[PDB]
DNA sequence: GGGGTTTTGGGG
DNA sequence: GGGTTTTGGG
DNA sequence: GGGGTTTTGGGG
């Protein structure tokens, strides 16, 4: 049985083409987790992995209300508490977003959450990037394996073998290898980007308003 | 400059003192703060290196080094075991026990590293000869000299090394935790096991495969730039590393920034004795494909043993530079590992055409055994790491009308449409190919802009 | 000039 | 020092 | 004091 609550989660909607519903609803329940950082990147951990929260205009806005003297980009070190959230997959650039893996990233879309201060958390084992977990980056190949299974099966069709002839009795031909490159599916660029997840997305906040919007 | 061994140095001076020594460990350069690096090694010489021989059970006695440095570019890098290191400047001290040289590296102290082997793991890595026996492979500060008072010192340190290495474990049973207890540790261990295989995960990470003494497997992501010295059926030693309790379809191990995966030098007792002690194990592979989906990797072949000391070009290199690139014009042969993401033709009983050597020309069987000589024309339609987010798909052949892959399915080539018990062999290697996870390390050959498999047998 | 360091103001 | 950075090899 | 560098005798 997964003991990360995160692992878990992010698994369970890879696993489900990235629908949020299909995912077993029995972990939809508040996530309690220690803050490791809050900027310039602010990550929490469920005690094995850290993982960084996207949140929405409403939700630091909520935060503020009832809690105006707590700054969000000072948490650290300090536990928070999420009562409302949804898991949402994104196609991103892992060149730069470090929170993401194969240019895919499942973000935890925050709705609201709770500053449970001074509360001391039990002492884990030191927390790691979800994205870099052996077994979740196997998940994700898998998920991205059956896109691109399934891709070039709809695209390839004939089976137009490479003719015979042109590999038996070669000794006076001469080829460019560039001529065994197949396109897999209709994709735009040089990039495969034919998946079925429909993309979810929803305006969330950059984790430098929130700071200058507390300490210009 | 004047040379102290380890346990003659002294330890009410508080001087600046000066020795040679052999490295059997150290913690990777890391960094603690904004302003400091650190590297802890194990040192040892003919005056320290082995523990009260009655009730030790030939227990290793070491020395430490602590280096501080302010950037990480001044600290060594301890890739294998049994090298000698020289350090200049070194304030020794007792902790907790043992003596203990500190070398602050960002002010007057200085280390130089020498190759006990006859090349420095880089110099293996590329190729390349070393300069001379009295020239070091990494130093600190600009410059490093070597007196010719010193050539004994090294000579004869480096000979005690190998007799050392070759005569005592130097890595004892008390330096690292069995594989099959890693679970039952409070924190971080340290691991010493076979290389049982190396995955390429992804353009920055491999994935070691790892069996110790103790039988057990587990595996560990190490990155390429990090330990680019990672070789199958090596051994190597892990300094610290966790047990990850959140893996559950695989046994994993946690390395850290600091941690280490080093090698042993030739002459070493324990990795001849591990090399040939721990075998090759595909239990975990066996079991996996029973499963669907298995977060388990799997080569499902076997290059022939005279390729086994060959380097393996990625599909990128294969396909968009092996007609651009200078050194890979020059050779017609390459290893190389993938996945396949599809089968042509589609129908398996069509994987053996026959083949009429006259018009070149092959045809389906389904219509008797005259159509000429059986053969296997099958296309992979593969991709790998180094192509993993482009919208490509390449093509690989096992063409084997000439005899090249003949026997890659360890079924010679029959009709199909016929031969019930082929066919049937033949479908279930199509699913185990086209199955995620399940990879492919075959040798091909550049034939007029084509790669056809040969020398690779299935070994499932 | 500025580190580290202890020389705590002055060599080369 | 048997340790935890951002460079998010370190 | 002593590097390394240039400040070329003096800060902290
Ligand atoms: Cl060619
Ligand atoms: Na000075
Ligand atoms: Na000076
Ligand atoms: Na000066």
């Amino acid at each position: 049985q997964q003991q990360s609550a995160f692992k878990q989660l992010y698994t369970e909607l890879f696993n489900n083409e990235g629908d949020f519903s299909k995912v077993s609803s029995n972990l939809k329940k508040p996530l309690k987790c220690y803050v490791k950082e809050s900027y310039p990147h602010f990550l929490v951990t469920d005690g094995y992995f850290f993982v960084a929260p996207y949140f929405t205009k409403e939700a630091v806005n909520e935060f503020h209300a009832k809690f105006p003297n707590v700054n969000i980009v000072d948490l650290t070190d300090k536990v928070i508490v999420i009562n409302n959230w949804s898991l949402e997959l994104r196609r991103v650039n892992s060149a730069e977003v470090f929170t993401s893996y194969a240019n895919l990233e499942a973000r935890l879309i925050v709705h609201s959450f709770k500053p449970n201060l001074q509360e001391r958390l039990n002492p884990t084992r030191y927390p790691v990037n979800l994205f870099r977990d052996d077994e979740f980056k196997t998940t994700i190949q898998h998920f991205r394996h059956t896109a691109l299974q399934a891709a070039i099966n709809k695209t390839v069709k004939g089976d137009n073998l490479v003719d015979i002839s042109k590999v038996a009795d070669a000794a006076g031909k001469k080829g460019k290898v560039d001529a065994g490159i197949v396109k897999a599916s209709a994709s735009k660029g040089d990039e495969f980007s034919d998946f079925s997840f429909k993309e979810g997305n929803t305006a969330t906040l950059k984790i430098a308003d929130i700071f200058v919007q507390e300490k210009g | 400059y004047e040379y102290v061994e380890l346990a003659k140095a002294s330890l009410t001076s508080a001087q600046p003192q000066h020795f040679y020594a052999v490295v059997i460990d150290a913690t990777f350069p890391y960094k603690t703060n904004q302003e400091r690096y650190i590297c802890s090694l194990k040192i040892v010489d003919p005056t320290l290196y082995l523990k009260q021989q009655k009730g030790a059970g030939d227990a290793s006695d070491y020395a430490t080094l602590v280096l501080y440095a302010k950037r990480f570019e001044d600290l060594p890098i301890i890739h294998r075991a049994g090298d000698i290191i020289r350090v200049h400047r070194a304030t020794l001290r007792l902790y907790n026990g043992q003596r203990q040289f500190n070398a602050n590296v960002f002010y007057s102290s200085s280390w130089a590293l020498f190759s006990t082997d006859k090349r420095s793991v880089t110099q293996e890595i590329n190729n390349q000869d070393a300069v001379s026996d009295t020239t070091p492979f990494s130093f600190s500060s600009k410059h490093a000299t070597i007196e010719k008072n010193e050539i004994s010192i090294l000579q004869n340190l480096r000979k005690w090394a190998n007799q050392y290495f070759s005569s005592y474990s130097v890595i004892s049973s008390d330096m690292y935790t069995a594989l099959n207890k890693a679970q039952a540790q409070k924190g971080d261990f340290d691991v010493v096991a076979k290389i049982l295989q190396v995955h390429e995960l992804d353009e920055y990470t491999n994935e070691l495969k790892l069996k110790d003494a103790s039988g057990q497997v587990f595996y560990t992501l190490s990155l390429k730039l990090k330990f680019p010295h990672v070789r199958t059926g090596e051994v190597v030693r892990i300094r610290s590393a966790t047990y990850d309790e959140t893996s559950t379809q695989k046994k994993v191990l946690i390395l850290s920034h600091y941690s280490n995966i080093i090698t042993f030098i030739q002459s070493s007792k324990l990795a001849k004795e591990l090399r040939a002690k721990i075998q090759d194990d595909h239990s975990v592979e066996v079991a996996s494909l029973k499963k669907n989906v298995s977060l388990n990797a799997v080569v499902l072949t076997e290059v022939d043993k005279k390729h086994a000391a060959l380097p393996s070009t990625s599909l990128q290199d294969l396909f968009h530079h092996a007609d651009s690139d200078k050194e890979l014009q020059a050779q017609d042969t390459f290893r190389t590992q993938f996945y396949v993401t599809k089968i042509e033709p589609s129908d398996v009983k069509e994987w053996v055409k026959g083949y009429d050597r006259k018009t070149k020309k092959s045809s389906s069987l389904k219509g008797a055994s005259g159509k000429g000589d059986n053969i296997f024309q099958v296309q992979f339609l593969v991709k790998d790491a180094s192509t993993q987010l482009n919208n490509n798909t390449y093509r690989v052949l096992l063409y084997t009308q000439d005899g090249l892959g003949a026997n890659f399915f360890n079924v010679k080539a029959d009709n199909l449409h016929k031969n019930a018990d082929a066919r049937k062999k033949l479908e279930d290697s199509a699913e185990l190919l086209t199955k995620f996870n399940s990879y492919v390390d075959a040798v091909v050959e550049r034939r007029n802009g084509f790669y056809l498999i040969k020398d690779t047998k299935l070994i499932y």
